[PDB]
């Protein structure tokens, strides 16, 4: 319908990942996508990629820390799930009806970084910023 | 002695073959579990819209041979007086809805169709200050499945204004 809905494959081998540039402009009422990593069964569980997805502050999200100021969003920890690639999935709402749930703001920025699994001491972490875009950008 | 699923929303087959209507109403997005388990939940808050009638319905259930069918609801509830913006009435109760079918899929969704089980309110309704100290006000309904003397039969959810999370529906058997 009248939103739009993006899809991001978050993997090492995503090449938009790459600078640590990656973002998107969203609207309010927009949706957001992120595929987990899969693989075919095949594929043994040490060569894969898992990671935590966790929703961050700026700071957070420019240091690769999610410790202090940062909330769990999505967990990719089965990379042969059946059914295709665990998803997670987001809308950028005003409210949220879910007490534990997140709300956005036209004109402002959010930040999503991830944490491996198993856990390394990197600090090279994968992550993504999203602008949700004014009122008046989104009609 | 002993439970039997035949529908969890919290497993990924489980989740699959459910329809929103229209769509922009009830919303398929991840949250957590009382486990700390990321999983799919359905959410609908559209208070800042005019004469809102947003339906959700489940994909086909069997039911077996089972006689006492249970459904078990596990949602959070906005306080209406902590949303900033309200353009109508707000409310704080939704309705739980079935109908009985021998098809599992090609059935065009008909609201006229549904029967009502019960309207279901929150124990607990949640408010901004929940929100800031991140507590999971969870609630929990059980009801149970009218008679069905069909193969199985479809649950429905209705919203006419609720700012409503569906954190988990279940429906069971016992043994
Ligand atoms: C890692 O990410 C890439 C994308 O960067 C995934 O490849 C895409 O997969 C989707 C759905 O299968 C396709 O529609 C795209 O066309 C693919 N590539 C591109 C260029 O967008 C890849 O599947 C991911 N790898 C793993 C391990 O899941
Ligand atoms: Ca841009």
């Amino acid at each position: 319908a009248v939103a739009d809905r993006y899809a991001v494959y978050w993997n090492s081998s995503n090449p938009r990942f790459q600078r640590g540039d990656y973002h998107i402009d969203v609207c309010i009422n927009d949706y957001l996508d992120v595929f987990c990593p899969h693989y075919e069964d095949s594929v043994p569980e040490d060569k894969t990629e898992r990671y935590v997805l966790y929703m961050v502050n700026f700071d957070g999200y420019s240091a690769c820390d999610h410790t202090s100021k940062g909330f769990k969003r999505w967990e990719c920890n089965r990379p042969h799930s059946p059914n295709g690639p665990l998803k997670f999935s987001e809308k950028f709402q005003l409210f949220t009806p879910f007490s534990l749930g997140f709300e956005f703001r036209p004109g402002r920025e959010y930040f999503y970084i991830s944490s491996a699994i198993p856990d390394n001491g990197r600090r090279s972490c994968l992550k993504l910023k999203v602008f949700v875009r004014p009122t008046n950008s989104c009609m | 002695s002993g439970e039997v699923n035949l529908l969890d929303s919290k497993t990924i087959q489980g989740e699959l073959g459910w329809i929103s209507y229209p769509s922009h109403g009830w919303e398929e997005i991840s949250g957590v579990d009382e486990h700390y388990t990321p999983i799919r939940t359905y959410q609908v808050c559209n208070v800042m819209d005019h004469s809102q009638n947003n339906w959700l319905r489940t994909n086909w259930v069997p039911r077996n041979s089972a006689q006492k069918i249970y459904v078990e609801l596990k949602f959070t509830l906005r306080d209406c007086n902590s949303i900033p913006l309200v353009l109508g009435t707000c409310k704080e109760t939704f309705n739980l809805y079935y109908m009985e079918s021998d098809d599992d899929h090609g059935v065009k969704f008909r609201e006229h169709q549904f029967t009502k089980i019960d309207t279901i309110a929150a124990d607990e309704s949640f408010t901004q200050m929940d929100l800031g100290d991140r507590i999971l006000k969870l609630n929990t309904e059980i009801r149970e499945v009218g008679p069905v003397n069909k193969k199985g039969f479809y649950l429905a959810f209705q919203d006419v204004g609720a700012c409503v999370a569906l954190v988990s529906v279940r429906v069971y058997f016992k043994k």
